[PDB]
DNA sequence: CTAGTTGATCTCATATTTCATTCCTACTCAGGAGAAGGAGCAGAGCG
RNA sequence: AUCGAGAGGA
DNA sequence: CGCTCTGCTCCTTCTCCCATCCTCTCGATGGCTATGAGATCAACTAG
């Protein structure tokens, strides 16, 4: 269906059939010349990449990639090499910045030369990560049959060794590439995954070969809630999947572990857990910043503790008391939004900041910083906020805007996304409004001194990953972090649920 | 009680004495079948006619 | 305790409250034992059309297509109604006055 | 003619769990009339 | 608005 | 004359339906998730 009619369709079927079989388009953009079976015989002059894993008597792993790994990468790459030889799958708990792509590639380089894995190699991750990921798979070891896995007709169409493809490309077409001939597969960090309850986590598991390995930057110390369904793929046959875990560790964990107000302890359900995650001694392997964050300062941080106005507190509980959401039932639109709203009293509330008492903490804040000369992070979770924050800082404080303030929107590309994080980080700019996701991103904002949180997610450790952008090992200022929290409102709720969670 | 009921037991007059009418019946609280008086007397704690 | 006696307060207060107003004295949730024929509001147009609420009865009803016996006088009915006060039609006999 | 860039629209992951249960009739008159369906019975031919 | 409920008129 | 079979009579249960037209008043109640972010596709535009 189209606009242009069969007439149009027609021009799509030209286009279909082509991406199915041979797209003219997709051959001179993303084919010819790009380490295909016929440009490898002039591409692997450069990279002929002797195996010194198995040229060479006692090796693991071949130097031309080993020399690139750090010490510590070498060492987990090594310890990578022998799972695969145990025939068994593992963690690489590798801690976030340190690099674990190239640790997956030396593997890799050893694999099908030592391993003599010639067969099929499926790697995982975010298309714009695949961009540069295709280009090192490419320059670090062409002699592995470059396949990448881009869309349906066309990526498919290319049914031959390693094959580099997105979660994205999961969805659209993994149900038809099952078990390609798979050698040997790995993930990027496993909280792409991550939720038990999604069709990910059913893909992660139909995605099944011979040796599977997930990346992932954190700990299986108390992150159990999730992994269980990251160990299905990981541990298929080493610790089991979810569904059992559901019933055989999940029970009494839930019984127990959320301080049980009758006669169940924490402790008991935390004994399973335990009995679980002790499991993972030899499958767990982790670099550590113990011996490479050599130069930063203190991680600080503190909650603030702002009160409610006259108004505030009147508005918040007044709803409480005519919405009456009990009686329309629990969990509808207006109750839920409910949550939001109480919330929302100061965070909008149509409405000069005179009325909240977060807008004039913020306020204050920002002032002392002015004169201070201090580079800050502004830390809001939602565009409607993102844009009421600059109206506060422009129609309603316009001298706060007037600080040097940056924010990334998302439609900007990579190109200027890259300058966003430039701008902030030099002098050009002093003040960044900044979300988890774009933490995620890549935005390390280490030139900013102090940092304050206008609504946070609602997960600490989430809060973490925005936070670690910004103490960048590097950085050579100390930042505290502001948790803007509002006494009496539904905030402190909030504050207390995500904390049973880090709990 | 706080209850009142209003329930109701019914005595059932078999139609005539050609045939039907030999025995009356009572409709009892919760039961299945409609029983003969003398049946009731038993259950009353009374034996002799 | 004194949580959930505001609940029951709210619940017996708005409850009773709502019942009557829609004229129901059942469960509220479909044909509940409607009242109707005893919830109403106060005509007012005189003096005695507030006498007429005074003395009309709600009478238990036949459904439709039935009146006499009920309805049809009875000589029972002597000296405590007034056979001549009664409505035409439907309510003939439906409602009486004392 | 075509490559670049940027707006539009559709579809998606990662935190609250939250919380129990809802409850019985009390039962009142409620009908008319005629079809449809089963159940038992009685007698006729058969063994 | 959409049902329901109740009264009056022919 | 019993066996059997069948047709005959009775009983029991089920199912659907309440004139036409008009006028006013009351009223209750509805009316219940997300979230922007990301990515890819189309459209315009300039070399």
């Amino acid at each position: 269906l189209r606009f242009r009619g069969q007439p149009g369709e027609a021009k799509d079927d030209g286009d279909e059939l082509y991406y199915q079989e041979r797209l003219k388009k997709w051959v001179k953009q993303r084919s010819c010349g790009s380490q295909r079976s016929s440009d490898l015989p002039e591409w692997r002059r450069p990279h002929p990449n002797i195996p010194d894993a198995k040229l060479n008597s006692q090796f693991k792993i071949p130097g031309e990639i080993y020399s690139l790994l750090f010490n510590y990468q070498k060492t987990c790459v090594q310890w990578l090499y022998e799972l695969y030889q145990q025939n068994c799958g593992g963690i690489i708990g590798d801690e976030m910045g340190l690099g674990k792509t190239i640790q997956v590639i030396a593997f890799i380089a050893a694999l099908h030369h030592s391993g003599l894995l010639t067969g099929p190699v499926l790697i995982v991750c975010p298309a714009t990560v695949m961009k540069q990921w295709c280009n090192e798979f490419q320059h670090w070891w062409p002699p592995l049959r470059t396949v990448i896995l881009h869309s349906m007709g066309s990526g498919m169409a290319s049914d031959q060794h390693i094959l580099i493809t997105t979660y994205v490309g999961l969805r659209i077409h993994s149900d038809k590439l099952l078990k390609v001939k798979w050698q040997y597969a790995v993930l990027d960090e496993g909280h792409k995954i991550r939720n038990p309850d999604s069709e990910i986590s059913l893909t992660c598991k139909k995605l099944k070969t011979h040796n599977r390995i997930i990346l992932s930057g954190t700990p299986i110390q108390n992150n159990l809630t999730e992994l269980w369904s990251l160990f299905d793929f990981i541990f298929p046959g080493k610790l089991g999947t979810l569904p059992v875990f559901q019933q055989q560790f999940v029970i009494p964990i839930n019984i127990g572990g959320y301080a049980n107000a009758t006669n169940i302890q924490v402790q008991t359900g935390y004994k399973c857990a335990v009995a679980l995650r002790d499991l993972i001694s030899p499958y767990l392997l982790r670099r550590v910043k113990a011996d490479v964050a050599k130069d930063l300062p203190q991680k600080k941080e503190m909650v603030l503790f702002c009160k409610l106005t006259k108004y505030q507190r009147s508005k918040y509980l007044e709803f409480l008391h005519s919405s009456d959401l009990n009686q329309i039932q629990n969990g509808k639109r207006n109750v839920l939004f409910g949550i939001d709203i109480l919330r929302k009293i100061c965070n909008h509330p149509d409405g000069d900041p005179k009325r909240s008492g977060k807008m004039q903490v913020v306020k204050q804040l920002l002032l002392l910083w002015h004169k201070q000369g201090y580079k800050a992070l502004l830390f809001t979770q939602s565009r409607q906020m993102l844009d009421i924050l600059e109206e506060f800082i422009s129609t309603k404080d316009p001298d706060l805007s007037h600080l040097n303030y940056l924010r990334m929107d998302g439609t900007t590309n990579i190109k200027g996304r890259q300058s966003l994080v430039d701008r902030f980080n030099n002098e050009s700019f002093d003040v960044f409004l900044l979300t988890t996701r774009v933490g995620g991103l890549g935005v390390n904002l280490t030139g900013a001194n102090r940092i304050i949180i206008f609504d946070p997610d609602w997960n600490p450790s989430t809060d973490m990953q925005a936070r670690e952008r910004a103490w960048r090992i590097g950085q050579k200022r100390e930042v505290s972090i502001y948790r803007l929290m509002v006494g009496g409102s539904i905030e402190e709720k909030i504050y207390h649920r995500q904390i049973f969670k880090q709990f | 009680k706080g209850s009142r009921f209003i329930s109701t037991l019914q005595v059932k007059l078999y139609g005539r004495e050609g045939s039907s009418a030999r025995t009356i019946k009572a409709t009892l609280p919760y039961i299945k079948q409609d029983i003969p008086i003398v049946i009731i007397f038993r259950a009353l704690g009374i034996i002799p006619d | 305790f004194n949580m959930k006696l505001a609940i029951n307060a709210k619940t017996i207060t708005s409850g009773l409250k709502y019942a009557l107003a829609t004229g129901n004295w059942g469960e509220q949730k479909k044909a509940m034992s409607s009242r109707a024929g005893v919830s109403q509001v106060l005509n007012r147009y005189t003096y005695s059309s507030t006498l007429s609420h005074l003395r009309r009865t709600n009478t238990p009803i036949g459904r439709d297509g039935k009146l006499a016996k009920p309805r049809q006088l009875h000589n029972t009915h002597w000296g405590l109604v007034c056979p001549a006060e009664t409505p035409e039609g439907q309510a003939c006999g439906l409602v009486k006055n004392l």
